[PDB]
């Protein structure tokens, strides 16, 4: 499923792209955890917790990158 | 993913660089005299892969090394070989060259042949599958006496080992403090999107008495591009306050953690142990942080009776079957790639030997198993067989027949 990308997220996570980054919604992300269809140690859902906040953390590493270029350009032209 | 081959080199009986025969992907089984080299093997393993070895004093460091007559060696390796042929290691290779190299001062992995951290490893793992939390991937009987024996106490110590309440929380932290280093971009985002938002506010009206020149020009794009963030960050407030949603509904389900895996745990306590011991009945009790004082055992092998025995009650070897049964029970709350086991059936006569070794075929079909015996019952279950012998102050492990095993235990 999408948990597979959240599992890889809180370990092994240079595996992702900005692409993957960008199009991963985190609101749905989260749906799966709180509602999973093989309910799951609770060991394993702080495991799903850490790699959500990391792409979260992540969105915002890129946003406010590009939210600065988008200040220092139109600063510049004026 | 399973273990498909091992090299040793330097490494305690281990002198002389030995490469075991690719292993099956079900049941192995090893047989050996005493002080041949088996427990050995169990070791280097773990040298690799279990937490506990991960930070090593400076005499463990010793320790491991080939003590004996020759050039006393100054480093010792073990590499593990996993068939990924099922890409559970997140690699785009059908196999996986993992190895740890050790000396005095000097400690560095491998992963296929390059240079890793420690904690590069422990992380690839975990994403295979492979607790740092979880000790039952090994079994030695060390583990089952001391379960055996173990008080009412030490076992309820055992399920909220098991429930995971403490790794939780130690993610848990590490999430808060994320959330929180991320909740610091984002109100240096909050306020770019403000600086930029009434940038464009006047560069607007400056357009407008016009009814300098190329951000005029290219405003609708500057206006275009802005309300594009403006977006991405009601994407980011609106997962924050979904993240929160989670957090709050994980911290109901701690505080059922310890009451979940016990219900899953008797249920299957009792299942593993009425196809042990076919005809039989055994439960936990949960006994009197909480006011959970302990976990026991109340075991009727015959039949089902008022022949019910609390556990210390038990017989010798039948204090060891059940606690065999329970960690039967706790891997199945908690499943691994594949169990090390290291003479489990060494106090079990030979009856309760089989029933072990059938319930080990079934286990077989979905995970692998390095086991060692001194009876024939666990090398019928089996698929592969490995002899150690000790030949000139060094360990040999070699490939034998089925009978080659039998007639060593047997003679
Ligand atoms: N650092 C070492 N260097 C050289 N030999 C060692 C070292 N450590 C242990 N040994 C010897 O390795 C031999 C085998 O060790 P083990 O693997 O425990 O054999 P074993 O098959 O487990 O024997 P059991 O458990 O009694 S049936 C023993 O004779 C040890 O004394
Ligand atoms: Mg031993």
């Amino acid at each position: 499923g999408p948990l597979a990308k959240i599992w890889l997220a809180a370990h092994w996570d240079k595996k992702l792209t900005k692409a993957h980054v960008f199009e991963c919604n985190l609101e749905s992300s989260v749906e799966s955890i709180i509602s999973p269809k093989v309910k799951m140690a609770l060991r394993t859902s702080g495991h799903l917790l850490l790699g959500v906040v990391r792409i979260y953390h992540r969105k915002a590493k890129y946003l406010l990158a590009d939210c600065n270029e988008a200040f220092i350009k139109i600063k510049m032209a004026f | 993913m399973y273990i498909k081959q091992v090299i040793i080199q330097g490494f305690r009986s281990y002198r002389d660089q030995t490469i075991v025969d690719p292993f099956s992907s079900k049941h192995n089984v090893i047989v050996g005299r005493n002080g041949s080299g088996k427990s050995n093997f169990f070791y280097a393993i773990q040298f690799v892969l279990s937490d506990e070895f991960s930070h090593l004093r400076p005499e463990q460091r010793l320790a491991l090394l080939h003590e004996g007559t020759g050039p006393r060696v100054i480093s010792a390796f073990v590499e593990i070989i996993f068939d990924n042929s099922d890409n559970r290691l997140p690699i785009d290779k059908e196999e996986v060259s993992l190895r740890r190299v050790i000396g005095a001062k000097k400690d560095q992995y491998f992963l296929d042949k390059k240079m890793v951290t420690k904690n590069d490893v422990m992380n690839l793992l975990e994403s295979a599958g492979f607790s740092r939390s979880n000790p039952y991937y090994i079994v030695k009987q060390g583990k089952i006496n001391q379960m055996a024996t173990a008080p009412d106490s030490q076992r309820l110590k055992l399920l909220r080992e098991v429930a995971g309440t403490r790794v939780y929380d130690e993610r848990k932290e590490e999430s808060i403090s994320l959330m929180k280093e991320t909740e610091g971009k984002r109100e240096k985002i909050n306020e770019l999107l403000k600086y930029i938002e009434e940038r464009l506010h006047t560069l607007e009206e400056e357009k407008e008495e016009l009814a300098n020149k190329k951000a005029l020009d290219q405003f609708v794009n500057f206006s275009e591009q802005k309300e594009k963030l403006i977006k991405r960050q009601e994407e980011l407030d609106r997962g924050y306050k979904s993240i929160m949603e989670l957090m709050n509904v994980l911290e109901l389900r701690k505080y059922e953690a310890i009451q979940l895996t016990f219900k899953q745990v008797s249920k299957n306590f009792s299942e593993v142990f009425q196809k042990l011991v076919p005809g039989g009945k055994a439960t936990l009790v949960m006994k009197k942080v909480d006011q959970f004082t302990g976990v026991g055992i109340r075991v009727s092998f015959t039949g089902k009776q008022g022949e019910m025995r609390e556990m210390q009650q038990l017989s010798g070897g039948q204090k060891s079957l059940v606690a065999l049964a329970l960690i039967f029970a706790i891997q199945k709350c908690d499943p691994a790639p594949f169990y090390l086991f290291d003479q489990i059936d060494q106090a079990l006569d030979a009856q309760h030997r089989k029933a072990v070794s059938d319930m080990i075929m079934e286990l077989a079909v979905h995970a692998q198993f390095i086991t060692t015996t001194f009876r024939p019952e666990l090398l019928e279950s089996a698929d592969k067989f490995y002899g150690v012998k000790f030949r000139n102050k060094v360990s040999h492990i070699d490939v034998i027949t089925a009978e080659m095993a039998k007639d060593f235990v047997e003679d």
